[PDB]
């Protein structure tokens, strides 16, 4: 299957250069983008860009411009990732996903997570954490600042650091995702619903938006048991 | 027919590939180069004539029996034919030229030009003489180092085009 | 291939003529506006993802029938053939950047596409909102410069107007 | 019109031949078809004012869009003249009918509405939705007898695959 | 061309009507007379060769100066032509007579007739003698009246068919 | 080979078309006439030597003069050479009969009869006369029934025209 | 072109024989058929846009290297070409459905199609496949088993006329 391994943590030293790796397997690499998300420690999921091997083309968040270096090695089935300018701000985990191309805009597989140490659609997810009990039906619902066309992922982000996509389209389920796991909405409001909550369903859940550049997530919203 | 620019897009489209950095820095290159490029055009065409005489006048002195009975350049009508053959092949080189690619040159004037000259007995190897005087004449010209005739041009070097079009030269002899 | 360069060669070699003053000066014409359609050509070949998903999500927006069963796209591939088909769209006014001429649209993306959205029941109109979307969505001098644009957008309304 | 009579007189024509048993045997068929499809003529030229509103109807229900603004039919004149086609070529499938040929549909409804409806963003899917409705409406023998249904069925899968 | 149901299409058509219930009856009567008709026209091709020479050599034996030099039927290339466009005439009165509409007469062979035969030359009398004897013999034939060569048909009565027939040809006259 | 199939779709295939509905009404008068027309080319095939015997009898009778030296028929080879082309010419009208259209006859007999009849001293007029002869002969409904007559002397009287 | 009634006659052409009893029969046969090959013809034509768009796309979807560059149905152009192949050789084939013979099928639509695609570069594989769906298709709605579409007939068996069309659509196949 799709793994898309990283290279290690690397840490490095204020105004230096780190060069992230992404080694990218089971699929490809010429059909799917690789876009690069941050997470700073104990915050929530930041799309810092995507480069389509293909072509080469590379699609920057302005946040991250200079910033952040997008490159592809087709040869070499793998991207990197090229920081600059290292600040205390860059300390974070970041890490490699495949991103689908036109509608299929998703980041449907992603890497392990790299640790580094030293007009945008605002994406809110109003409750940051929810309490709940095995069997619940809980509800995870986002607004997007302007309207979006149903162009919504959602993400489980388990207790362990590793991402996955759940739901893509606001509705559809990744090809794992078990049926207890639902979407809905149409507009700027959109729900993740599950149901007959399991205690593998411990995670923190991102809605992503890409109706527009750039990618945004929303803020994250913890779910315990 | 194509150009070079439209080369370079069948050469993407090949791929699915939109034009890439590097051949449009190829195609920029053959842009700056524009002027030169216009320039040999416009050297090998106002010496047209004179290439074209004096390459089947070449051709015809270093063999002679292209103009004795039976030769391919006897009468004054296969004369004529044949000045009429170095001029269009000529045209067609300057066609390329101007082009920056082959195509033209190729399927307009050297598809079937094997094939015809040898069902009228046109003689390959004196074809290839002739098309080769016309080679080096046209290549002075662009150069501008003909001793007859100098074209005033801005000093510079026009290697490439004259590479140019001593292949497109040799793309006609190896064609026939 | 339908370009400045062809079309003079073609002329001469119509009349079996030498190229003369007029071919190099339409020759000239070419070397004069190819910085502003080679500008719009990389522009659109370094962001053509963006931009084909941009136009069809604005196509499908505009017409969300094309969702509905027996329609195109009612299917997940046939949607993402539509993208595909904005993406060839795409790379074909691309390729007329680069060429300076509508010879690769007319070739390869126009000359049979009548033909091909009858019997595939695909609508112009679903097309046309894509690129009339591409077109206005473009702004100077933020994406491109002002000449780069009017290749562009004349580009645009070129496949436009063969969709018309 | 294209018909038995006139394809095998413009036959014999183009050959200077004076009417042969071939031509008078295909005439023969006019006459045993003829019975058939004037009955699908005379349903059809006596119910036409149900029939088209049926077909708009079917038409602007399967397509919704048609309303939107910008669209055909995004104004009640234009909904009016969107029934008037529909009435155009049911009228037509009767003088085809009435013909015994496509003749009538080929030369007043078929020879240019194709860059009829691409010039005026009329979508040829809503013409194919009001006359496969109306084909799939039509029901056998209460509408007409098996034959004519045949008739009748066969000039609106004419105008279908037209506009295909 | 329009035949009898194009015609009543196309009136139908002026006032954007659908084809009326009697019109529709009237075609029902072309039709219930279909076999009737075919009879008429098989009857007239089958003697097409006898009208055609029967109605020249009777405008010739009227008109003798047709034959005399100077006349329209003098040689033998004029007679030739003269019998192959009675023929020509005669066949597109049967195709009208087939179709039964006057459409295909006009077109194909009526428009410019007059123009062309006053531009050659040819007699418009002798011409309207010549079809109005190609009228006699083909409505004898389409009545079986003819006294030399009868053909068995149903009996009944085509005096409609007939007055078809004379109503072509006086439509053939009248044009020239 | 003219025939009422073959003439239909060559009209459709000269227009590039699909076979219509005024195709499959001719291909019906062919269906509606073919019992006539069968019937007759059964009788003729069943009868053809008699036929063709009294047939070359009338045209020598008619004409004695094909007897003297130097005419055709001056020998007992060139008066069966008459009778073979007689029943070459009733086989040529049993195949018309079956076709439903004077094809057979118009690539068998008749295309370069009047040439090959020149060429030979061959008068059309005995020819003639043998047809004549037969289609006089015919008796309804003794030989055949009225429409089978009717086929039959329609098919004689074609080839009495192509010799006139 | 031959229909059945002349493919009949030219077998017994080249035995100089009369129409015989058991071919005649033959064709007595077809006749009573007559209706039930109108209605097939009828259901091929009534579907022949959705029967070559569906055999065009379900060649184009098992084969999907046919839209790749380099493909054979790449480009829009490509397509229509081949869309308005896969219709003129329904065209053909309903033609030799409604003769009766495959005659007219191969005369002008096979005779020369394999050198003619073998000269284009169109795929032979991809074409029969092609073929072969538009024969599923076209039998299915002979048959009046299409899933999406009835066409109301009488009921009966039309065995031999899908026989039939498969037939000539396997003549197109082995022609490529
Ligand atoms: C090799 C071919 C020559 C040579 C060529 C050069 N000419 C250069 C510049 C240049 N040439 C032209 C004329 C050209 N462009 C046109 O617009 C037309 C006709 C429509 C023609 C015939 C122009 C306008 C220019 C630019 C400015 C100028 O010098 O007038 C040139 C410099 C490089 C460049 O600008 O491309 C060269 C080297 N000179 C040589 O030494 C050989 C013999
Ligand atoms: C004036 C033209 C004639 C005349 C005509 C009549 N014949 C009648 C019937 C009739 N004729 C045919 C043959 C006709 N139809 C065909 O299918 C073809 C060729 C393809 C031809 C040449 C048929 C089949 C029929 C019907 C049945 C029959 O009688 O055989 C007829 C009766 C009216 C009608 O059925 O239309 C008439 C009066 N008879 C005359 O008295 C003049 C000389
Ligand atoms: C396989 C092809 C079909 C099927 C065909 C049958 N239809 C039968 C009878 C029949 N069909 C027609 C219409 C046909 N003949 C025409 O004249 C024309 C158009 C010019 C067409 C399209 C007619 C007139 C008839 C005769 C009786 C009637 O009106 O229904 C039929 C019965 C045998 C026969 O009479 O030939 C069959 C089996 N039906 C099927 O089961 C498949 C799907
Ligand atoms: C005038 C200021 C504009 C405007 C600007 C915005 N456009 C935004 C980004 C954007 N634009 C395009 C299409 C355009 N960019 C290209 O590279 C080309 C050329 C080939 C075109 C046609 C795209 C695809 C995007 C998305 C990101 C990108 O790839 O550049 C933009 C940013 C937010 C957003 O994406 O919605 C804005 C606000 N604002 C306007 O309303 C006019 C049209
Ligand atoms: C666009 C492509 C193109 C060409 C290049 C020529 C190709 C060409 N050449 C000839 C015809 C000919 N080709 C030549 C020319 C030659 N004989 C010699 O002695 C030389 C070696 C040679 C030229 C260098 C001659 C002499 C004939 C006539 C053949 C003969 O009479 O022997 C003909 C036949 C008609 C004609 O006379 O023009 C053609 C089509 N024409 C074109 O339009
Ligand atoms: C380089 C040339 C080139 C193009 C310019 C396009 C044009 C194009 N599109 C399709 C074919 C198609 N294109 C679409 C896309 C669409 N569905 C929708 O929602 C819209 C109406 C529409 C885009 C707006 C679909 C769905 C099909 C298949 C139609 C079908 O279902 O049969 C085909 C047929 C080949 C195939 O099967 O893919 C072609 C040639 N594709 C090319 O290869
Ligand atoms: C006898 C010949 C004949 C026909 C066969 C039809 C065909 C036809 N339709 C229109 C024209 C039109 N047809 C429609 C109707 C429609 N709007 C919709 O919702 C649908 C997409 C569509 C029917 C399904 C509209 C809206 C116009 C007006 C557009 C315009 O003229 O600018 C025109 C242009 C002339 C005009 O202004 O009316 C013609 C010739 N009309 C005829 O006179
Ligand atoms: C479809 C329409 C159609 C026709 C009806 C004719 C019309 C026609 N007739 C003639 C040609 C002619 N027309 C006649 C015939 C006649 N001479 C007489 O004495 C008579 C009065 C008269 C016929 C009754 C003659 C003899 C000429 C030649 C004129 C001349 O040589 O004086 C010509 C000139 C070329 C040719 O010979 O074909 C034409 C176009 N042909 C057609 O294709
Ligand atoms: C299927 C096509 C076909 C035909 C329709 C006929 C046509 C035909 N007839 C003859 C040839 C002949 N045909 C006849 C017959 C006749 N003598 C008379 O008394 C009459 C004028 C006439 C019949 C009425 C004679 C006598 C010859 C011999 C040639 C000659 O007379 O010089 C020939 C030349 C070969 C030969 O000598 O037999 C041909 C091809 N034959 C065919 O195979
Ligand atoms: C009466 C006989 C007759 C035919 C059957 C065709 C034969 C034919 N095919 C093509 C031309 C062609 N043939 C096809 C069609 C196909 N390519 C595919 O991918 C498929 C496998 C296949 C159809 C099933 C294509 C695409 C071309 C163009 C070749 C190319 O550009 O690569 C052409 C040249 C241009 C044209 O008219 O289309 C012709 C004459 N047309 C006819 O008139
Ligand atoms: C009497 C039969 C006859 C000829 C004609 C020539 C033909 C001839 N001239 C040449 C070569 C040649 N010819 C010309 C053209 C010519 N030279 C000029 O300097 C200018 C301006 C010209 C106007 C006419 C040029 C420009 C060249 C290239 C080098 C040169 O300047 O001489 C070449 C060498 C090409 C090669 O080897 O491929 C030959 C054989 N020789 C002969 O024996
Ligand atoms: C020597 C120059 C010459 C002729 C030739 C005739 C020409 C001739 N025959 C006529 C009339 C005429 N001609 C025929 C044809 C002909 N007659 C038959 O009965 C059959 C079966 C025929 C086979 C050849 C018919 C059928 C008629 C109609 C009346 C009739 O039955 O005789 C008419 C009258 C038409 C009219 O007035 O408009 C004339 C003038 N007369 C001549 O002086
Ligand atoms: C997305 C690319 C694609 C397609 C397009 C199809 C193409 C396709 N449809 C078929 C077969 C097929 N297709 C049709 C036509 C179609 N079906 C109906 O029932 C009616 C009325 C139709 C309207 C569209 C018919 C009638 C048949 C015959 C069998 C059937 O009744 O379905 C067959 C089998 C033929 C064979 O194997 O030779 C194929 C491959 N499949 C694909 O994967």
């Amino acid at each position: 299957e799709v793994q898309l391994q990283q290279s290690g943590a690397e840490l490095a030293r204020p105004g230096a250069s780190v060069k992230l790796s992404c080694k990218a397997s089971g699929y490809t690499f010429t059909s799917y983008g690789i876009s690069w998300v941050k997470q700073r420690t104990g915050q929530g999921l930041e799309w810092i860009g995507e480069i389509y091997p293909r072509s080469g083309n590379t699609y920057y968040n302005e946040k991250f411009k200079g910033k952040a270096t997008l490159t592809a090695d087709k040869s070499s089935s793998t991207a990197y990732m090229e920081l600059r300018s290292l600040t205390s701000e860059d300390s974070a985990v970041y890490f490699c996903a495949r991103q689908g191309y036109y509608a299929n805009s998703q980041f449907t597989y992603w890497g392990q997570g790299t640790l580094v140490t030293v007009s945008d659609i605002q994406m809110t997810q109003t409750t940051s954490s929810l309490s709940a009990s095995l069997g619940d039906r809980v509800t995870i619902s986002c607004s997007a600042s302007q309207g979006i066309s149903n162009y919504l992922n959602w993400y489980q982000q388990k207790p362990d650091g590793t991402v996955k996509l759940l739901i893509y389209y606001t509705s559809s389920l990744h090809s794992g995702v078990p049926s207890r796991f639902s979407g809905s909405g149409s507009g700027t409001d959109y729900s993740l619903t599950i149901s007959n909550l399991e205690p593998e369903d411990i995670a923190t859940y991102y809605c992503q938006q890409y109706s527009k550049l750039p990618w945004t997530f929303g803020g994250g919203t913890n779910l315990e048991i | 027919m194509l150009d070079a620019f439209s080369r370079v897009v069948v050469n993407s489209d090949s791929k699915a590939a939109y034009v890439s950095g590097s051949d449009l820095q190829a195609l920029k290159t053959f842009i700056a180069d524009g002027n030169k490029r216009l320039d040999a055009v416009n050297s090998i065409v106002s010496n047209a004539s004179c290439i074209v005489s004096d390459a089947v006048s070449g051709m015809i002195c270093e063999n002679p029996g292209l103009i004795a009975p039976g030769g391919n350049c006897y009468t004054n009508r296969r004369m004529a034919a044949c000045l009429r053959d170095g001029e269009i092949i000529l045209r067609y080189t300057s066609y390329a030229l101007l082009a920056g690619d082959s195509s033209v040159l190729e399927d307009r004037c050297l598809n079937g030009l094997k094939e015809t000259y040898i069902a009228l007995g046109v003689p390959t190897n004196s074809t290839v003489r002739a098309v080769s005087i016309m080679k080096s004449s046209a290549v002075a010209f662009i150069s501008n180092t003909a001793s007859q005739r100098k074209m005033a041009t801005a000093d510079g070097d026009c290697s490439a085009l004259s590479s140019e079009v001593a292949s497109y030269c040799d793309k006609v002899s190896a064609a026939i | 291939m339908k370009s400045v360069i062809t079309t003079t060669i073609s002329a001469a070699d119509a009349a079996g003529r030498f190229p003369s003053s007029s071919d190099l000066e339409s020759v000239q014409g070419n070397i004069q506006r190819a910085a502003s359609r080679l500008e719009a050509a990389e522009k659109l070949a370094g962001n053509h993802e963006a931009v084909v998903k941009e136009a069809g999500d604005a196509c499908f927006a505009k017409y969300p029938y094309l969702k509905n069963p027996g329609e195109a796209g009612d299917s997940q591939e046939k949607i993402n053939k539509c993208y595909r088909d904005i993406d060839h769209y795409m790379r074909l006014i691309n390729y007329s950047l680069v060429v300076g001429g509508t010879g690769p649209l007319d070739e390869w993306g126009i000359a049979g596409a009548r033909e091909v959205y009858r019997a595939l029941n695909l609508p112009g109109s679903s097309y046309i909102a894509a690129f009339v979307f591409t077109r206005d969505r473009l702004c100077v001098p933020r994406d491109m410069s002002a000449q780069a644009a009017v290749e562009f957008s004349g580009a645009l309304d070129y496949v436009i107007n063969s969709l018309c």
